[PDB]
């Protein structure tokens, strides 16, 4: 057979397998994954909302914080799901077939696939409740979209490959993770930060990619002085190129 | 102040020494 | 045809690293029965693990244009938490058979478990000859050009031998079947070429009493040493 | 049951894919009217 | 905006595709 | 500015070509 | 508005269907 | 005196409570060598984990005035990134001994190894027959009125048999060791009176012989049931 | 030999046990324990100096951080480690005169130990950096320190107690601990906020235990309304009783 054909029996075994694992069997995790955006929007809507009404009153919350946090929801799921892809399917490498990257990669297949049903879930939502809910620039969002995949999966590939061994230091990724939830523009907008701490929040590419899905998706939306797509997508595919060396020189040790 | 400059003139030398390692060695992997 | 080019395994020791292969490069014989045997530690394991697939080697290859099974009655390649027909599920669909061919393996491995309600119960509380059990049910369900077999002989009782040997004489002649026995009498019988491995090297003899003189030739040398 | 397993790949491709590529590309090159648009800026 | 709409309707149809496509194996194995 | 736009391209494609070799090496890999 | 009404009504009803399914399939085994 | 008082274990399952044993009550007999025989799954192991303390009985008691110590051959009793003498350490130190005793037992325990510089690796990276090895030196490395082996003699080579049954026939007389054997000969001889375990139910036999006759008609019986 | 000898030796086994098993042998956790703190202050420091500074303008940010933090990082610690406890030495017991208790409270008197001396050499530091490091009401410290550890060390047994056999529960608690160190007046001080936000947060008790501990170390401390000691003694007494009788319920359990 050729190889393509054989990818993609391995691939479809091995996402119904993480399908299988992830959901419980019983069908339960969706629950999970439904509730975690809408319980994040009831915490961070009721101390807010006059603060982004006397920031930006053109703007509604609600729709602002469904394209604040699913696509940051989505980047960090695709960092941590496959950092910790090598261990939980440790037991059975072995079968000449199921090199880790399959296993990488049938993760993020299944945590986009995941992500995009709740994003539709919670942009269906939205609209039944009388708020906008169509992006007027739909191709641009979607390729930023795509430049920050591209970025969380190189990320979370990188991290898997890196940290083979040590897997302590594996704490030192999502204890890391949970500020970026707050530095990033995600809950509050960044146009009432100070212009003082500007330049270091500049250094985050995940900041830039929601800040451009956030421009895509309203009308008339204004960008801050800095922000752009080339330095992003310049991390992305570095950190892709990195990853993919790295995996390359490492290949053979990732049996046991 | 010169040797603030080869104080990092030392980190990129290094970081491009080791870049260029990395890519040597995975052309040496693909030439096996 | 099977073949090891410049095949070199070892395992991480703190006193550095103990080679239990190294450079090894051996051609297997065609459509005969083969005989894998060797003294205690001289990688019998690791050669028909790596046979096997079961270990990746660190340098070297393992060129092969037929298809190798896993070993008989060993437990290392399923899951405990599920049920033993969901990992004859999950081996059938890394495998990638039919749904029809799919169901009639499911069939074939009830047939040949004998086990009851506990084919519906998780591996994790299954016993070590019913384990086997499942492994041979696993390895029987498919067709495989090369069998590999480490002396699965001494498992279970004495009416699963009965069935073992006579769907293995079932099987007879359509397929060449590796055996890693201590058991010389075994080798005598069931094989047609010897391969023993000694010191990192794998040697082949025809005849299989030539293999056996080899073997006890060794054992003796080695029992003499001072 | 048998209602899964009449959607082979190509009906979901025809299903999903084609049927509204056609309907946008007979309506949007064809079917559809211009609407210019017309911009003013005030203040009070 | 005509070719736009087009293009970016092309794009959700094809994600659409995939994600049913996905779902649609999955119960079928599961049946 | 053109030698600017001329060498950045030059390590975009120099990156794609090694993503993408590397890539189809990852693919070929399954025999 | 009925077709409105109903529409949210069938998603709250299926919603709460599936998870009494889900409640009942857990307190089952 | 070995007493086992309205015992009740099961094993939790989807179907509900899969009951092992229920309101068990019975008595050991003193002095004297006991072979706990017994069809599979009829709770052999179940019940000697009981004696020995594995698992802890859901009603019931068990009352015992003497010193009963963990199966031979059991790999669960210890800790994998622990070391060997680590875990020799960790044994006494529950067990709570002297410090000269402490020397002693860890130099008894490396003697009975015959590991090597392994002895100071952590066993995550052992093999079975090192753990097991372990497993005999911490079982053997102590003093006990009452011995628990799950079948150890079908583990390891023949040197480490010989060794075993070297220091078995040293310490026969001052201790009575309790065999679960589906050996019947290691039966007749090793033992002097037979627990016959069936449907949650011991049963006694004070003659080897008659436990052997009650076995093999209750196999024959479970046999010629249609 | 009498049971009280029998409990003294196998704690302190298990005491050795569990301190070799936390530090790793290799004693790195002694320079996360030391290194998690300073980072703390650090970073909480860097942003509302000015803040507290213009709210209290009578007491030092770091010292004000120091009693507010320790004291909370000893209780997460005794919640978590105390309910993981039995999750982690399942393979221990079984050999008699080992019980859940023993493993549970010899992980207790590790984090008291552990984070006492933490909160000596904080102390230290501070005295050594010119800030005011010795407490005006010291016995009153002591007693808010007893009662938040109890309270603590009861909560972590009732929860390992509770969700045996159901290990995702335990998750859920973990990311409970997160909105606690947002508002148990930790960080600022809890006169900021607004009083129609105040009774709520006085269902909270670690808030009441560390306004009362901060009561203790400051001289003229200012003190709220209703931030009486009897709630959270009442509190720690009642969780206290639930988790002994639950475990006393399931003592022959939770044994494998
Ligand atoms: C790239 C490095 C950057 C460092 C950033 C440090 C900032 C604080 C981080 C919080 C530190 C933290 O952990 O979160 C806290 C609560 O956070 C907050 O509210 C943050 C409030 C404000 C921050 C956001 C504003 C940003 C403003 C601008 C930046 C409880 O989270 P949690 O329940 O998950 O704690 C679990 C432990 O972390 C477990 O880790 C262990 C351990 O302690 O047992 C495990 C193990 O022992 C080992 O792997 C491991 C160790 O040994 C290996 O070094 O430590």
């Amino acid at each position: 057979r050729s190889p393509w054909q054989i990818q993609q029996a391995v691939l479809f075994a091995l996402f119904l397998r993480e399908l299988k694992t992830r959901l419980g069997g019983r069908w339960l995790g969706v629950f999970w994954v439904l509730l975690e955006p809408v319980a994040h929007i009831a915490v961070m809507t009721t101390l807010f909302s006059l603060a982004h009404r006397a920031a930006m009153p053109s703007i509604e919350y609600p729709v602002f914080l469904i394209t604040g946090l699913i696509p940051f929801f989505m980047f960090r799921g695709l960092v941590t799901r496959l950092m910790e892809a090598i261990d939980s399917n440790r037991g059975l490498f072995a079968y000449r077939q199921v090199k880790p990257i399959d296993t990488v990669i049938a993760r993020a297949m299944l945590e986009i696939s995941l992500q995009s049903i709740v994003y539709l879930i919670a942009l269906g939502t939205l609209g039944w409740l009388g708020f906008h809910f169509l992006p007027v620039r739909a191709l641009e969002l979607a390729g930023v979209s795509a430049v920050l995949i591209m970025l969380g999966a190189s990320l979370g590939l990188f991290f898997a490959v890196v940290t083979n061994e040590i897997p302590q230091a594996r704490a030192i990724v999502r204890i890391s993770l949970l500020p970026l939830y707050f530095v990033s523009g995600v809950i509050f907008p960044v146009h009432t930060i100070p212009p003082q701490y500007l330049p270091l929040l500049q250094l985050n590419p995940v900041l830039h990619l929601i800040e451009l899905s956030r421009a895509s998706f309203f009308p008339q939306y204004r960008v801050l002085q800095g922000i752009n797509l080339a330095y992003p997508a310049g991390f992305a595919l570095l950190s892709l190129f990195l990853a993919l060396m790295l995996y390359r020189l490492r290949r053979h040790q990732l049996a046991s | 102040r010169r040797w603030y400059n080869l104080a990092t003139l030392l980190v990129v030398c290094c970081l491009i020494y080791g870049v260029v390692s990395l890519v040597v060695a995975t052309i040496r992997d693909h030439q096996d | 045809m099977i073949e090891l080019r410049n095949l070199t395994k070892w395992y991480p020791t703190p006193h550095g690293r103990r080679y239990v292969f190294r450079n090894l490069n051996f051609r297997f014989p065609d459509d005969v029965s083969i005989g894998l045997i060797g003294r205690n530690g001289a990688g019998k394991s690791t050669l028909m693990r790596l046979l096997g697939g079961i270990e990746a080697p660190n340098e070297g290859e393992v060129v092969t244009d037929v298809s190798i099974s896993w070993p008989v009655g060993l437990s290392g390649g399923f899951q405990g938490s599920l049920t033993a027909r969901e990992n004859v599920k999950f081996v059938c669909r890394i495998y990638g058979t039919s749904h029809e061919d799919m169901l009639r393996k499911v069939r074939f491995v009830e047939e040949f478990a004998e086990i009851g309600e506990h084919f519906d119960l998780p591996m994790k509380t299954y016993s070590s000859g019913m384990r086997s059990r499942v492994a041979f049910g696993l390895s029987m369900a498919f067709d495989f050009d090369y069998y590999l077999i480490d002396e699965a002989m001494a498992v279970g009782d004495a009416q699963f031998r009965a069935k073992s040997r006579a769907v293995f004489d079932s099987r007879v002649g359509q397929a060449n079947m590796i055996l890693v026995s201590h058991n010389m009498n075994d080798i005598k019988e069931y094989c047609d070429v010897v391969v023993l491995v000694d010191q990192g090297q794998a040697t082949l003899y025809e005849d299989v009493e030539a293999g056996i003189a080899a073997y006890q030739g060794s054992l003796k040398k080695a029992a003499a040493k001072p | 049951m048998k209602l899964v397993s009449r959607l082979t790949a190509k009906r979901l491709q025809w299903a999903l894919v084609y049927l509204p590529m056609l309907v946008a590309t007979v309506y949007f090159l064809v079917f559809s009217a211009d609407r210019y648009v017309s911009e003013s800026v005030i203040t009070v």
